[PDB]
DNA sequence: AGATTTTCAGATGAAACGTAGGAAATTTACACT
DNA sequence: TGTAAATTTCCTACGTTTCATCTGAAAATCTAG
């Protein structure tokens, strides 16, 4: 009941619960950078929701106080890049950290790859330099995404790196140069039960307010999340929901949960789908009224005329479908019929129903 | 327990290859001409797994690269971890100082710039394509005949080709073959002998005390031996054997971690494989479970039935016929083709691993 | 017995299938000079 | 002139299903003295 901790912990909280570890083994690999000019590269993998993104922020923020501060890590620069978050793609990567460590005029486009790094050396020319890369499994999964890294972190401007990947597998899909030239890889243990009802009985001290959270409550969240899931985000998220609601007296008790988990899981796929590209979308409708995807692109070319827009190309199309499949909301069949005339590509939208609701109100709450 | 256990990952290279001492001979002689900046032979090496070759080449090239000092250059790339025409032009085109965009190329403007760094190349270049199998398996033959019309169609690079079997040699129907058996090469399995030798000469530099018994390491050997002579085997054989016996906190080595580990190393190549392997193939091999003996009848019989349990439309009895004897390839099932008179002609079907890891990893995609 | 004729139960071959998907070509948006 | 990424244009080879042809020794039938 006194939100400033649950959208911004980076604020409020000084120290992260369960990874001190992790924090000081960096602090000290960086102190060794520049009181030895010694480089460094970690790869922080972990599920989702296990402090791979704050740990980060945490060190990134604090040293921006550090140097501020000690004064002989007065010339030190830092680029914090969400892969995910700008492209995905390396020309739109390396733009953002040339960006930071240079000075900021860059251009995006029609620069040949290299001449940023040549730009990167340049900014940074005697002077020590740290980057992030939060999500760089991204990167990585494009072409020449690990032979961008292997140059990154193998070349001469002395940059230390840090990579926080959010698939686990990431090194199956990086190249060996990258991988043998590659530091440590840091991995971050999901939280069990106790782990998450300390984690909650912080938050609930800052943010909350007392007596409104019994101890058994925090202890059942915790039970929740903790069994197979890991997820602090999850657990944090979830007990402002049961907040919320319980603003009732109020007691917060094991319905306020409940809901609050449905109130999650079924609230998720909504913006899910607001935040869906615009041709997404059209798709999106496409295949709710025909699963037979040839058959949906023709429904498509529809709404896009319609709405006065170019129609793309069906193969363009089926991507986007096979595309919508890796995140979730549809799947894919391909059913094989030998001397039958076989192979077509077919897509079930999951629930069908919901995703039409929120499809409709999206569209809708667009037009006042 | 160790001290170094990396003497014993297959990427280490030793200071002697003990018992490939013909096939190292019969190689820095056939690549002698690099010294005067000429043009060797082509090398085609073909034997099993783990018979030396990756070994013995980049050996041999890194010896050569020392004794003549001169001007010499050579790229070892692998077809298997390449996997990509793109990818192995790339490099090749990175390797003689060339420059290539990530995406824009395609193979054949490819092929064009490549025959450019060569004729503007002034240093001989050998060019190593290890398990060329992979990489001509699950694309074309072409890349043969496209890199000897290279050299060929301006005047020099050298080649050197290493597989796995004698079919191999049956698909290069071009001058592919005639260009390329110039100098050929074999490297027999080792014997159990020699992987004891082989096995020693690495132990002493990775191991710690009288942490490892000699009857340890002559099993470890025969084991191998019995495998078909592989010498990667007898290697993870004897390092897992150490983790293993680092795990119970001990600092020696028995036998009994020895077999310990032969099994392990089963439940994960075969954990990885049934992994990766099609739904439909997981569900023949999943009715062969619950069967455990049997004829290919009595597999679609209990196929039919798993599709039935679970809702998924099943598939010609045509295409199981193969699918099983695909597991048989993978070395998770066994299938012959028996001749029963009048109890027809059958696959005898039957488990080569063992039933719980065939299981607990199945479930761990479903 | 020996010499046949079936008879079983699946192997092995081959064709027909029509788009899903991979690779080239074009387009988009820029940059530098 | 250029480059990197997004989309369009081309074209077949992919995983099967269907149709058609083989297989090979067991057993059940016949053979004739
Ligand atoms: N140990 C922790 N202490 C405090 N807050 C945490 C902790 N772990 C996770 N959180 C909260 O949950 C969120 C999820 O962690 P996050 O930084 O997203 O890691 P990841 O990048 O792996 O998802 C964080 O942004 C933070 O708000
Ligand atoms: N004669 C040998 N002496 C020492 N090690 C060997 C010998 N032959 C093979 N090896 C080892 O086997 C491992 C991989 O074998 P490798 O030669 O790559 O087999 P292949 O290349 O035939 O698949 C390497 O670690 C290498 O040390
Ligand atoms: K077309
Ligand atoms: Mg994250
Ligand atoms: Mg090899």
């Amino acid at each position: 009941k006194n939100p400033k901790v649950f959208i911004d912990p980076l604020s409020v909280f000084k120290e992260i619960p369960f990874r001190e570890d992790i924090l000081r083994d960096a602090a000290i690999a960086i102190r060794y950078f520049v009181k030895n000019e010694v480089k460094f590269s970690n790869l922080f993998l972990g599920l989702t929701g296990t402090g791979k993104t704050f740990v980060s922020k945490y060190i990134f923020n604090e040293i921006e106080e550090v140097k501020k501060e000690d004064e002989e890590y007065k010339d030190v620069k830092q680029a914090y890049v969400n892969c995910r978050e700008v492209g995905g793609t390396p020309q739109a990567v390396l733009s953002s950290l040339a960006g930071k460590l240079t000075g900021f005029s860059v251009p995006k486009h029609g620069i040949n790859l290299g001449e940023y790094i040549d730009k990167i050396k340049n900014g940074t020319r005697n002077i020590r330099a740290i980057i992030y890369l939060d999500e760089v499994d991204t990167l990585v999964k494009r072409r020449g995404g690990d032979i961008v890294l292997y140059q990154l972190l193998r070349s001469d401007a002395n940059i230390s790196v840090i990579m926080i990947s959010n698939d686990i597998n990431v090194r199956d899909y990086m190249e060996p140069r990258v991988l043998s030239s590659l530091g440590p890889s840091v991995i971050f243990k999901p939280y069990d039960a106790e782990q998450l009802k300390f984690i909650l009985s912080k938050y609930a001290e800052y943010g909350l307010i007392k007596g409104t959270y019994d101890d058994e409550i925090l202890s059942y969240i915790a039970a929740i999340s903790a069994k197979e899931h890991g997820d602090a985000r999850k657990a944090v998220n979830l007990l402002f929901r049961a907040a919320q609601l319980a603003s009732g007296g109020g007691i917060i008790r094991k319905e306020h949960v409940d809901k609050a988990i449905v109130d999650y899981e079924q609230e998720r796929l909504i913006e899910a789908v607001k935040a869906l590209p615009f041709h997404y979308k059209l798709a999106l409708r496409s295949l709710i009224e025909s699963e037979d995807v040839m058959s949906a692109h023709k429904m498509y070319t529809d709404l896009c005329n319609k709405f006065k827009q170019k129609p793309l190309s069906y193969r363009r199309f089926s991507d986007i479908i096979s595309e919508l499949d890796m995140f979730g909301i549809v799947k894919i069949r391909i059913i094989n019929r030998g001397r039958a005339g076989g192979v077509k590509k077919y897509a079930l939208v999951e629930d069908k129903e919901k995703v039409l609701r929120a499809l409709n109100e999206t569209f809708e709450d667009s037009i006042s | 327990i160790f001290i170094n256990r990396e003497y014993l990952l297959p990427d280490y290279i030793p200071d002697e290859l003990p018992h490939r001492e013909d096939q190292i001979r019969k190689i820095a002689s056939i690549l002698a001409p690099l010294y005067r900046e000429e043009k060797p032979n082509n090398i085609f090496i073909y034997g099993l797994t783990g018979t030396g070759k990756t070994a013995v080449v980049k050996f041999v090239l890194s010896k050569l690269h020392k004794k003549f000092l001169g001007k010499f250059k050579h790229v070892y790339i692998n077809t298997r971890q390449i996997d990509t025409p793109y990818r192995v032009l790339a490099d090749l085109l990175e390797s003689l100082d060339v420059k290539v965009p990530f995406t824009g190329l395609s193979i054949a403007e490819l092929y064009r710039r490549l025959v450019k760094a060569v004729r503007d190349y002034g240093s001989q270049v050998v060019i190593v394509l290890d398990e060329i199998d992979a990489f001509v398996k699950k694309y074309n033959d072409d890349i043969l005949y496209k890199l000897s019309r290279i050299n060929s169609e301006v005047n020099k690079i050298s080649f050197i080709g290493i597989t796995n079997d004698v079919k191999f040699v049956d698909l290069l129907d071009p001058r592919v073959k005639s260009s390329l058996s110039e100098e050929e090469i074999i490297f027999p399995p080792y014997n159990a002998e020699e992987l004891e030798d082989i096995l020693t000469k690495r132990a002493q530099m990775a191991f710690k005390p009288g942490v490892l018994p000699d009857n340890v390491i002559k099993l470890c050997a025969a084991l191998a031996a019995r495998e078909h002579g592989d010498a990667r085997r007898a290697l993870d054989l004897l390092r897992v054997s150490g983790e293993i016996a680092e795990r119970m906190k001990d600092t020696k080595v028995k036998e009994e971690y020895v077999y310990m580990a032969k099994e392990e190393i089963e439940r994960d190549r075969v954990r990885d494989i049934i992994l990766t392997l099609p739904f439909h193939s997981k569900l023949v091999l999943m009715a062969v479970v619950s069967i455990s003996v049997s004829t290919t009848g009595a597999v679609y019989e209990t196929y039919l039935n798993i599709c039935k349990k679970l809702g998924v439309e099943a598939v010609t009895q045509r295409r199981v016929s193969d699918i099983i004897n695909e597991l048989d390839m993978v070395g998770i099932l066994t299938a012959k083709v028996v001749n029963r008179g009048r109890y027809g002609k059958t696959k005898e079907i039957g488990l080569a691993v063992d039933k719980n890891i065939i299981v607990r990893s199945l479930i761990e995609s479903d």
